[PDB]
């Protein structure tokens, strides 16, 4: 799942996606903002 | 304390707290001299150090008159009036850490008064000590501390910078940072590392930067920087803690 980190429809059947904005927001501030959404998406 | 067997008495423990209050004032007054120029001369630091040196031993004094658990040697201090003496102590701690936290001359006296904190606050553990349901000498010191606790962030809080920052400085954007480690990672090196870890405020990190006292060209010692003194300031910090 090293592997899946940057995968579109990520919770495919699972959610929610806006998690991944929620926790860019938890955490891109303090190391890479535009870095680690990209990561993301 | 009592001294029942003859006709008259005295209570000498009443005396040695006036003494101490009286000791204390002109320990704080010394700090209004010199909170102003704040370019401490020898003189008044060498002096200044046996005036320590008193402080510390009536200190012990203290303690080892509530050495034991003796009940009404503590009734006697939960009125006795030293609590403000205390007070004025921690006012002085406060702002006495940031003047002494700059220069060769500084730290000697500094590791002296942080003994010194260290070493009260022993007292008044020991003297804490007989509490059961919530501690009614314990809701008196409760008073006398959030009563003070303004000056009491200065402390704690330049003690949270100093050892959370000894204990950053390992590596991750500091051992690797450089090739050997030793402490030829430059100021602004260490100032981004710091922004890098976005941990602390970019205030008193840069006032560490300014007390990091410019290493010939920028660079700045691992543990010559905080270390040596921050793990006593760790013992400090864990007594109070
Ligand atoms: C999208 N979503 C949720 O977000 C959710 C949930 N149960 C709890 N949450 C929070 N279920 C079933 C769900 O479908």
């Amino acid at each position: 799942d090293r592997l899946v980190i940057n995968t579109q429809s990520f919770p495919n059947n699972y959610w929610d996606k806006f998690v991944k904005r929620k926790v860019m927001d938890k955490y891109g501030e303090f190391y890479g903002r535009d870095r680690i959404s990209e990561l993301l998406g | 304390r009592t001294q029942t067997g003859n006709n008259t008495t005295v209570n000498i423990i009443i005396s040695t707290v006036d003494y101490l209050l009286r000791v204390q004032e002109s320990i704080s007054d010394f700090y209004w001299y010199y909170s102003g120029k704040d370019v401490i001369d020898e003189q008044g630091q060498r002096n200044f150090s046996k005036a320590i040196q008193v402080a510390k031993q009536v200190f012990n004094t203290l303690t080892e008159y509530i050495q034991g658990p003796c009940t009404g040697n503590q009734q006697s201090l939960a009125h006795s009036r030293l609590w403000d003496a205390v007070v004025g102590f921690l006012h002085v701690f406060a702002h006495m850490q940031m003047k002494l936290s700059q220069d060769s001359s500084q730290i000697e006296l500094l590791k002296e008064l942080m003994d010194l904190q260290k070493d009260m606050v022993v007292m008044l553990l020991s003297m804490l000590e007989g509490n059961v349901v919530n501690g009614t000498i314990g809701k008196q010191m409760v008073d006398m501390l959030v009563e003070s606790s303004n000056n009491v962030e200065m402390i704690l809080k330049f003690f949270d910078m100093f050892l959370k920052l000894k204990d950053l400085t390992s590596s991750d954007t500091f051992k690797e940072y450089d090739p050997d480690g030793k402490g030829v990672i430059s100021k602004r090196d260490f100032h981004k590392a710091m922004e890098s870890h976005k941990h602390y405020t970019q205030s008193e990190t840069e006032f560490l930067l300014s007390c990091a006292e410019t290493d010939e060209n920028e660079t700045l010692d691992y543990e010559e920087f905080v270390k040596r003194f921050h793990e006593p300031a760790k013992d400090i910090g864990f007594n109070v803690a």
